[PDB]
RNA sequence: UAAAUUAUGGUCAAUUGUUAGUAUUCAUAUUAAUUUUUUUAAAUGUUUUAUCAUUUUAUAAAGGUUUAUUUUUGAAAGAUUUUUUGUAUAAAAUUUUAGGAAUAGUUAAUAAUAAUUUAUAAUUUUGAUUAGAUUGUUUUGUUAAUGCUAUUAGAUGGGUGUGGAAAAAUAAAAAAAA
């Protein structure tokens, strides 16, 4: 098979890191934004 | 825009002859110490080969104006003692000042006496030394030296001008310096010599029956040692050799 | 090599140069020793030619023409190098002397490849056959005589290969002496060329070779040469050569088609040379390289009939027998086609009386470069024209 | 390691540069002085597969090569391909050419209307090679083909190209010399510091610093120009010198036994082909003599009187006196030529050393041969006169105040002394070179077997302790020769050579060695531990990537 | 005189220069006052400075004070960027007030 | 190398010199050595016809010139300025045939 | 081109690029203005000038002339009469 | 710049490059000037050390630092000591001096080649068989060549008034190399230079390791 | 990765840890570590004496140890005589 | 205005499962949950040295706000040597705000290290400065999707001016001179 450049940059990533790719972060959090000053 | 002409890497850094640290004082026996061997070498050269303006007449007699400039680095020998005008006169009797002609005395000629002499405007400085006897050195017949009556009424003196307060720089006599080959051990061989066919060559190593006498039995040190000096990186007993080859030091 | 003050050289600096005198020495030998001697080069020996110190646009003019000239060398040393394999191809299959091979005929191909086949190589024979086909074609000892000739006089116009020839360290084949052998063959050759090719300077611009001016001086010097031998009494002029009053052989070398042709102009007469034969009138011009001006370059039929009229008034030519006949002729070089039309129709000899008249024709072989159809055409129609007569 | 520069010359190549002239140069100089020949023609062989047409310096950098090789085919294929069209500067011709080629530049309309692989400029020898040969060196590039036909033995071939070379330097002008070219390293234009320690440093040993050559030079050296910035005579008297110096090369190579000192008694005795060689440099002499004239009276003759001796020496083996003899006959004919009287001038430290090295090779002997522990010398070998004649010549030398007396010098005189036989060699180093000079442990080679004919057993290991304390103190390492002859006396005396460390790993690896060698399976090859595959940057081949097209999920197009 | 040499690298002022050409604009009288007041006040200073030594002295004594006993002289990095403003933005405002804006220039 | 630049000063410095050394030469010219120096002196010329210059300054380079036997790239703007100036109250007689004497021995 | 000319030995030159924009395949034109270096005052306000980067010449200033490619000849012409190279615009920004 | 006029800018450029070509035809055999050099190279800035003053690489010698230099042969009067003592003998120093140098510019180009401590010490003056030489007088105006027998009388004067302030290797290329112990003649100017170390290249560009799928050029 | 290893090692003079160099030493790249110490066999006692005589009673000699030594690390592409021949160019010379 | 020329003298098809790749469910997926578990209580031994000292041991956090950088040759690597000469400082280019305007220890030139000078200087409606938010971040998630969405590699002008380099008040440990 061939391999996207996102593997290249994985494979390059893990191995300065040393495995180090990501850590799946919650994408669904639910911001809010809170008003201070006058309208 | 004065900033961006060139990079700032290399600075300019103050005179190294500006820094009392680095400027030798002649009232100091460190002074002495960097001229002795100077004169020591001076000495053997103009012993084997004719040097040119090293003997001369009574002294360079350059104008009031140009005696500071163009007098100091300048040496010669002369003979007898006799002083230059204009000068002060100071004789070390300092031991720990004389102890740097030692081997001067010994081993080229016997030292008399060793003086300073300070300009009256205490810019320029004479060291000026004394010698009695003859040469401990053998000669030669062409040597510039051989002209000077005082060696080979018996005394002859040395002058050196430098400049006081002044790097270790000043107190460096280079183009006095090329070595001349002494020819003793060949004279008896030449034709000059009539002791000639008096020697016997040995063109064969004698048939040796004994060996060498063993050294006497090793004995290891009863003392503490500082460690291995190869490890520490010190020189066989700190004297001379290499850390690597290791030698003469205990074991 | 390129010098500071190397030049290139003309027809007549070139014979001054290399004027010497011979009796006796094979052409074709010397021939190829020279490009034997080209063939073993490298690509870096052609680099360092053109002189220095040399206007921009003659030095541009003078790469032009070397790279002409290193291109014809190199397209023949692949010629020589094919014709070489085919004859040892040929030794080697029938078992001849190499010598030999190049005197046989189609009968012993003939038995030789029945031969071959009857002995059960097919593949060989139609091998033999085809080298001997494609040879026969090609193996001539003098095949292109004449284009290698004009290219070695090429090599001597330059003025920067006299030295490429010599100071070689050889060996002596038989006694192994290793020598430095200072003969000059090029020299020889250029001198043998000089002397016995008086219009070799001619033969070299008409196969195209000259870039810097082309080939219409020399077209003029050989028309005025064979009016000079058509005639009996011949006075020639800058511009002008005329015959005998009776006669009526006048050559008139009207003006320089190229550089009069204006790009933005509307004219249609401009003619290179114009020439009167008794009672018969021809105009050549040299096909201009640009197809948009080729067609301003053509006369009009109506001009055609007053240059005729003219003619007439000027010297009594009864308008009964006066006609034109219009010449266009390749932008660069000659075809041997066109040259032959030229002599047939401008002088009125035949092809026997024009080889006679000058030897080199007879083998002077020249084709109609394929890339250019236009001028085929243009050529094609002008010269099938009529005599267009008033 | 020398093949570093061949490896430094490639990666120029790898990285797409244009290496320059003088990178090939540099190249084919630097091996040849480390003596790798084959890999010099493998940098030339590199050049021309680049396809560079060479500078006339480049050609004879090339021309060095073959010469020191002895190989002719080399420089044939190198003249046919290149060096021929050379020609000697004319009376009229221009003395150096004008600079030609304009640097490269474009107009407005170029660089519009161009392609960039046409625009695109890389630094091509090729374009620079015409203003390269502003100057004339076909000078030196005959003097190199002669040198290697008369080496190749082309005999006819070289008195082509030497006579050509002669006549040509006779009648035709000097081309103007090349000057050096300061832009080819990077130095910093003064010192940053200055620290500048004292010569006297050390309070042990005197040392040299940065400032002052304080010790005395350790090898001896000609005082002359390079050879472009000679006149066309000078240079031919130079031409006459340098093919004397490849007679003598050549006739080393072919008896190297000969010409190696106490090694075997072959080198006593002047072999057949000498006498003729001999005829042929004296010839080649007297016809510079004859050529010249009193020209000659005028032109710098040190170098080609040294070379003579040399000759003379190695090839002819006159001795020493004789050799002096020949020099200072050679010196009074010089002087003689001109009609100017009351004036000649003196030998050299150059031919000094020659001279002196004639007496040492008169003294020469054979070091324990057949086993027998005595020392085969020349016959009819006169110790005392050779010992008078040294020490007149010395004394000669050292009354001329103008000789430097390099360290080499001192060299042949204590060779001579150990040879001859005298006791006092030892003497003479203490007095005269160690103290005073950077001497090897040849010096040290010659006074251990002057130590060995001492009546003592103890004094001869005495003073072979105290010479390895001279070379701990004095930093002049004890070279391999030295230790294996005293090692060969380890029984009577017992001083040991080798360190402590140094012999724990020969014997360690010397017995792995022997047993691995004897055993059968470890014979085998072994890929991983052999050679090295691909040390170069990038693949061999393509494994299919990069892929320079995007992906459906990918919006980062470039 | 209008185009620069492409290996050399010379721009078009250099080459011209180096053909002894000359391409100026004709230039304003503030031009012409910009390229002749640069040796009056050079002549100036240098006449104080032989004038009257003792205030020479004095001013040349403060700005070498001021300058040897003065903070950022390591010629570090930090001190050594081109445009400090820009280059360290978080600390103007916050740590430094020196530079009341983070752009002077057209980057 | 450009690291510096000539003014009229500088150029009327020098060029007194360089006709003294052609004065000097066995020939009436100086080496090929001096071709720079002349090629310099040209650019500074042809540059300073640009700026302001006063009436000796251009007096003194045309004298200069004459002497040198040397014809500027910029003889136009030379003698374009040297019109701005015939006409000035500041210009004399001895002014005036100056610059004729040079002007005649250079055209 | 060469835009201003109120510094010494200094051209203020308009450069363009382009900026992608995948999710409307457009490729608009951006502009940058640049600090060049010209030593003699041979560049005019209208100039198609060629512009190499370089060492840093001052604090804004790391570009340099290697070329003008189009000389504005009106500029140099009006230089000539006197006037400005090219009349200055009567239009700007606002003060407030 | 709209990009899409490239090609009719093209066009237009090719067309006005052959007008030029074929309307002035005044091309012509010019001297080629020095290139000179330039103070835009690239990078970051260098140090005042390292600034020789040429930021390219040029491989031709152009003619300012070329020079015409005569080798002149200069005589001395010279003592040996043979076993007699002091037989007197010549001495000779080669100079290369420029052909239009002055008989004093010779002298004091002899006293930097007198490396000698002996030779040059006292004040000296030159002559041709005696008659002394006019020390404001060019070799031209002499008529010496390299075949010119030419003494140097030294008068027993001392101190000769030096100035080493001039390197022994200076060219109008205004180099100065600290070390002057040879001369530019007489150095051979091209040996292995001892005094660095070669280094290799540490710093991977784009590949790092295990798979070389594309390398992350640039 | 033998090639990278052997360029970091050779010419790079970087270091090595012992628990990469006993790895590597099952590779047949490197001898066993230094830390590899069997615990059967006691460490060695060097005698000076004996040393010596061993050195001695098989010394190699001066060429062979030297061509030995270069073939090991300056070339080990040295040509015969009749590589030197076949590629020595032939009779036309050019 | 080209006018229907007589060979009809060759018919007998297609299908054999063999691939040049974004494919679309308005409700299934997707999150906090129907299935969320598991532990965690600080108070601390780096080392060697010639000994009241000296040599080796340069990126912890929170806060403050973040241009888009960095090969001190200078220490080590490291060798037949020798430099604190082995070019580290640069540039191009990509940002956000419902109520959109002015900014400045300022731009270039300079015989000016350390600017008593000269200029019609410089940033900005092509959106600047300040304020607000604010490490960047084709790596996350989702989709038929060049759409939407998410994120922690770091960095750090007044604490010793030491050091090759401040990165220096804490150290899951990268073994640190037997």
């Amino acid at each position: 098979p061939w391999w996207n450049f996102q593997t290249e940059h994985r494979q390059r990533c893990v191995l300065m890191y040393g495995g180090a790719r990501t850590k799946n972060t919650h994408n669904a959090n639910h911001r809010v934004f809170i008003k201070k000053y006058k309208r | 825009s004065r900033r961006f002409r060139y990079n700032t890497k290399f600075p300019a850094l103050v005179s190294y002859n500006k820094l009392p640290w680095e400027v030798v004082n002649h009232e100091t026996p460190q002074f002495h110490m960097h001229v002795a061997p100077h004169y020591e070498q001076l000495l053997t050269l103009a012993a084997s080969s004719p040097v040119p303006h090293i003997i001369s007449s009574k002294h360079i007699d350059v104008p009031r104006e140009h005696r500071l400039r163009l007098l100091p680095g300048m040496l010669y020998l002369l003979d007898g003692d006799t002083l230059p005008e204009e000068f002060t006169i100071n004789r070390v009797l300092d031991p720990t000042a004389l102890q740097y002609y030692g081997r001067l005395s010994s081993q080229i000629v016997t030292v008399e006496a060793v003086r300073m002499l300070v300009s009256d405007d205490l810019r320029l400085l004479c060291n000026c030394i004394t010698f009695k006897g003859p040469l401990h050195l053998p000669v030669a017949p062409y040597a510039s030296l051989a002209s000077l009556r005082g060696a080979s009424s018996n005394c002859f003196t040395l002058y050196h001008f430098v400049r006081p307060n002044r790097p270790p720089k000043e107190l460096q006599l280079e183009k006095y310096y090329i070595h001349a080959p002494c020819v003793a051990p060949l004279s008896e061989f030449a034709s000059n010599s009539d002791e000639r066919g008096n020697w016997r060559p040995r063109l064969q190593a004698p048939k040796r029956t004994q060996r060498a006498t063993p050294l006497p039995a090793y004995r290891p040190p009863q003392s503490y040692l500082m460690g291995l000096a190869e490890r520490l990186a010190v020189v066989p007993g700190g004297c001379f050799g290499r850390r690597s080859l290791m030698w003469g030091h205990w074991f | 090599h390129a010098t500071y003050g190397a030049v290139p050289l003309t027809h007549s600096q070139v014979t001054s140069v290399y004027a010497t005198d011979g009796g006796k020495v094979d052409e074709l030998g010397l021939l190829e020793l020279v490009e034997e001697r080209i063939f073993s080069w490298k690509l870096n020996k052609w680099e360092m030619r053109i002189p220095p110190n040399l206007p921009n646009d003659q030095k541009e003019l003078i790469r032009q023409e070397q790279e002409n000239l290193k291109q014809i060398l190199s397209g023949w040393r692949k010629c020589f190098g094919a014709l070489n394999a085919d004859i040892l191809q040929i030794s080697s299959l029938t078992g001849v002397p190499k010598e030999v091979v190049r005197e046989k005929n189609r009968t012993w191909l003939q038995e030789e490849v029945a031969k071959l086949r009857w002995m059960g190589e097919v593949n060989k024979a139609a091998l033999l056959r085809d080298a001997f086909m494609r040879l026969e074609a090609f193996g001539s000892r003098d095949f292109m005589f004449m284009e290698r000739l004009c290219c070695i006089y090429g090599l001597a116009r330059q003025g920067t290969f006299d030295e490429a020839f010599t100071n070689y360290i050889t060996e002596d084949p038989v006694t192994n002496d290793i020598f430095v052998d200072e003969r000059n063959p090029f020299k020889e050759l250029v001198a043998h060329i000089v002397r016995n090719y008086s219009q070799i300077d001619i033969i070299y611009d008409f196969l195209g070779f000259n870039y810097s001016e082309g080939y219409r001086s020399s077209l003029r010097r050989y028309m005025e040469y064979l009016q000079c031998k058509t005639a009996e009494n011949v006075r020639a002029s800058g511009r002008l050569v005329t015959g005998d009053k009776g006669e009526h052989n006048i050559l008139f070398d009207y003006c320089v088609s190229r550089e009069s042709l204006v790009s933005g102009d509307s004219c249609q007469g401009i003619i290179d040379f114009l020439y009167i034969n008794g009672n018969d009138v021809t105009l050549i011009i040299i096909a201009s390289d640009n197809p948009w001006l080729r067609n301003r370059q053509l006369p009009h039929r109506r001009q055609m009939e007053g240059i005729a009229r003219r003619v007439c008034f000027v010297l009594g030519i009864p308008p009964s027998e006066v006609r034109i006949r219009n010449l266009l002729l390749p932008p660069t070089y000659l075809d041997k086609g066109s040259i032959v039309r030229l002599n047939d129709i401008v002088f009125r000899l035949s092809n026997e009386q024009s080889n006679l008249l000058i030897p080199w024709l007879t083998n002077y072989n020249k084709e109609l470069d394929p890339k250019d159809v236009d001028y085929t055409a243009l050529a094609k129609t002008t010269n099938e024209e009529e005599w267009l007569t008033l | 390691i020398p093949q570093e520069a061949l490896h430094w010359l490639l990666r120029m190549i790898v990285d797409n540069f244009n290496p320059q002239h003088v990178h090939y140069i540099a190249a084919m100089k630097t091996l040849q002085s480390a003596g790798e020949l084959d890999m010099a023609r493998d940098v030339w062989k590199i050049m021309e597969r680049q396809q560079t047409w060479p500078c006339t310096a480049t050609i004879c950098a090339y021309l060095d090569v073959c010469v020191e090789a002895g190989e002719k085919t080399w420089a044939m294929e190198a003249w046919n391909r290149y060096c021929t069209e050379l020609k000697f500067l004319e009376p009229g011709e221009v003395d150096p050419k004008p600079i030609s080629r304009v640097p490269f530049s474009l107009t407005r309309e170029e660089l519009l209307y161009l392609p960039k692989w046409k625009k695109h400029f890389d630094h091509d020898p090729n374009l620079d090679v015409m203003d390269l040969n502003r100057f004339n060196r076909t000078r030196e590039v005959y003097l190199r083909m002669a040198q290697v036909m008369l080496a190749g033995g082309e005999r006819n071939a070289f008195q082509h190209f030497f006579t050509k070379l002669e006549e040509a330097m006779l009648n035709k002008p000097t081309p103007v010399p090349e000057p050096p070219n300061p832009h080819l390293v990077r130095r910093p234009r003064w010192a940053p510091y200055e620290h500048c320690k004292s010569v006297h440093h050390s309070p042990w040993r005197l040392q040299n610093n940065g400032r002052a050559l304080a010790l005395g030079p350790s090898v001896t050296i000609e005082d002359e120009m390079q050879s472009r910035f000679f006149s066309n005579d000078q240079f031919l008297v130079h031409s006459v010198k340098e093919v004397l110096r490849i007679v003598l090369q050549e006739h080393k190579r072919a008896h190297p036994t000969e010409c190696t000192r106490c090694k075997t008694e072959a080198f006593f005795y002047k072999t057949k082909d000498a006498d003729e060689t001999l005829k042929f440099c004296d010839d080649l002499i007297e016809r510079l003599f004859a050529s010249l004239g009193v020209r000659l009276s005028n032109l710098n003759t040190s170098s080609l009187l040294s070379t003579i001796l040399e000759v003379f020496r190695v090839v002819g083996k006159e001795s020493g006196a004789a050799l002096l003899q020949r020099a200072n006959e050679f010196l009074e004919r010089k002087a003689s030529l001109g009609d100017a009287e009351g004036s000649r001038e003196n030998l050299t430290a150059s031919n000094y050393l020659q001279v002196l090295s004639g007496f040492a090779d008169e003294s020469a002997f054979v070091y324990n041969t057949k086993k027998d522990g005595t020392c085969q010398y020349k016959t009819g070998f006169d110790p005392r006169t050779t010992m008078r004649h040294l020490a007149d010549v010395v004394q000669e030398i050292a009354g001329n105040p103008h000789v430097t007396w390099a360290a080499d010098m001192h060299l042949q005189v204590v060779e001579t002394m150990v040879g001859c036989g005298t006791m006092k060699a030892n003497d003479y180093f203490v007095r005269n070179v160690l103290r005073q000079f950077s001497w090897d442990s040849r010096f040290l080679e010659v006074l251990y077997v002057e130590y060995r004919r001492q009546d003592d057993v103890d004094m001869w290991a005495e003073l072979t302790k105290r010479a390895l304390v001279w070379t701990a103190r004095y930093n002049a390492p004890a070279s391999e020769r030295l230790r294996r002859l005293i090692e060969d006396d380890y029984d009577t005396i017992r001083v040991q050579t080798r360190t402590f460390r140094e012999l724990a790993v020969f014997q360690f690896r010397d017995v792995e060695e022997r047993r691995h060698s004897r055993d059968v399976v470890n014979e085998l090859p072994n890929p991983w531990y052999d050679y090295v595959a691909h040390a170069l940057p990038f693949p061999d081949r393509d494994a299919g990537y990069p892929d320079e097209y995007g992906d459906l999920g990918q919006w980062r197009a470039p | 005189g209008l185009n620069g040499c492409v290996e050399t690298g010379r721009s078009r002022s250099e080459v011209a220069r180096d053909l002894g050409l000359s391409y100026t604009r004709p230039l304003h009288e503030n031009e012409k006052k910009q390229l002749s007041h640069q040796a009056v006040y050079y002549e100036r200073l240098a006449k104080f400075k032989m004038e009257q030594p003792e205030a020479a002295r004095a001013m040349e004594r403060e700005r070498f004070v001021r300058k040897f006993s003065g903070m950022f002289v390591k010629m570090d990095i930090r001190s050594g960027a081109p445009d400090f403003p820009s280059t360290y933005r978080r600390l103007l405002g916050t740590k430094v007030v020196r530079w009341a804006s983070k752009r002077h220039g057209p980057n | 190398a450009g690291k510096m630049s000539l003014t009229l000063r500088e150029v009327n410095t020098l060029l007194p010199l360089l006709s003294r050394m052609r004065r000097e030469s066995p020939n009436g010219a100086l080496d090929a050595r001096f071709d720079r120096v002349f090629n310099a002196i040209d650019t500074a010329i042809g540059a300073a016809m640009r700026h302001n210059c006063t009436l000796d300054e251009l007096l003194d380079l045309a004298e200069g010139l004459a002497a040198c036997e040397m014809v500027p790239s910029a003889l136009k703007q030379v003698e374009m300025v040297l019109i701005r100036s015939v006409m000035m109250h500041e210009c004399s007689p001895m002014h005036l045939r100056r610059m004729l004497q040079a002007m005649f021995t250079l055209m | 081109y060469v835009v201003g000319t109120s510094m010494l030995k200094t051209a203020v030159v308009a450069t363009n690029h382009m900026v992608y924009y995948p999710k409307f395949n457009q490729r608009v034109s951006r502009t940058k203005r640049f600090f060049a270096h010209d030593e003699d005052l041979a560049c005019v306000e209208g100039d198609l000038v060629h512009i190499k980067q370089c060492r840093k010449i001052s604090k804004y200033k790391h570009y340099y002339v290697f070329s003008i490619l189009e000389p504005n000849v009106e500029g140099r012409e009006r230089l000539k009469l006197g006037l400005k190279a090219v009349p200055p615009p009567l239009f700007g920004y606002p003060v407030s | 710049l709209k990009a899409g006029l490239l090609g009719h800018y093209q066009q237009e450029a090719f067309e006005a490059r052959k007008r030029f070509e074929e309307s002035t035809t005044y091309p012509g055999p010019i001297r080629a000037a020095t290139p000179g050099d330039t103070r835009f190279y690239s990078g970051s800035l260098e140090s005042i050390l390292h600034d020789t003053d040429r930021h390219y690489w040029r491989a031709v010698t152009d003619d300012p630092r070329v020079q015409h230099l005569i080798p002149l042969r200069i005589r001395f009067k010279i003592f040996t000591w043979v076993t007699s003592g002091w037989e007197q003998r010549m001495q000779v120093v080669q100079i290369m001096a420029p052909k239009d140098s002055t008989i004093a510019q010779v002298k004091d180009l002899v006293l930097v080649e007198n490396q000698s401590p002996y030779l040059c010490v006292s004040s000296f003056h030159l002559a041709i068989d005696g008659k002394e030489l006019d020390p404001q007088k060019t070799l031209g105006e002499y008529g010496v060549t390299e075949q010119s027998q030419i003494d140097a009388i030294e008068q027993n004067d001392h101190l000769l008034h030096r100035d080493d302030e001039r390197p022994r290797d200076w060219t109008v290329d205004e180099i100065t190399a600290e070390d002057v112990k040879r001369s530019p003649y007489k150095e051979m100017e091209m040996q292995p230079l001892q005094n660095l170390a070669p280094r290799y290249e540490a710093r991977p560009k784009g590949y790092f390791g295990r798979t070389y799928y594309s390398g992350m050029k640039q | 990765d033998i090639d990278a290893f052997k360029y970091w090692f050779g010419v790079k003079r970087c270091r090595l840890s012992m628990k990469p160099w006993a790895l590597l030493a099952k590779a047949g790249l490197l001898p066993p570590s230094l830390t590899q110490n069997s615990k059967i066999m006691p460490k060695p006692l060097f005698d000076k004496e004996s040393l010596m005589r061993y050195y001695l009673a098989n010394r190699k000699d001066e060429d062979v140890m030297a061509r030995e030594k270069y073939l090991n690390y300056e070339n080990s592409m040295v040509k015969t005589e009749e590589e030197r021949a076949a590629e020595r160019p032939v009779a036309p010379y050019l």
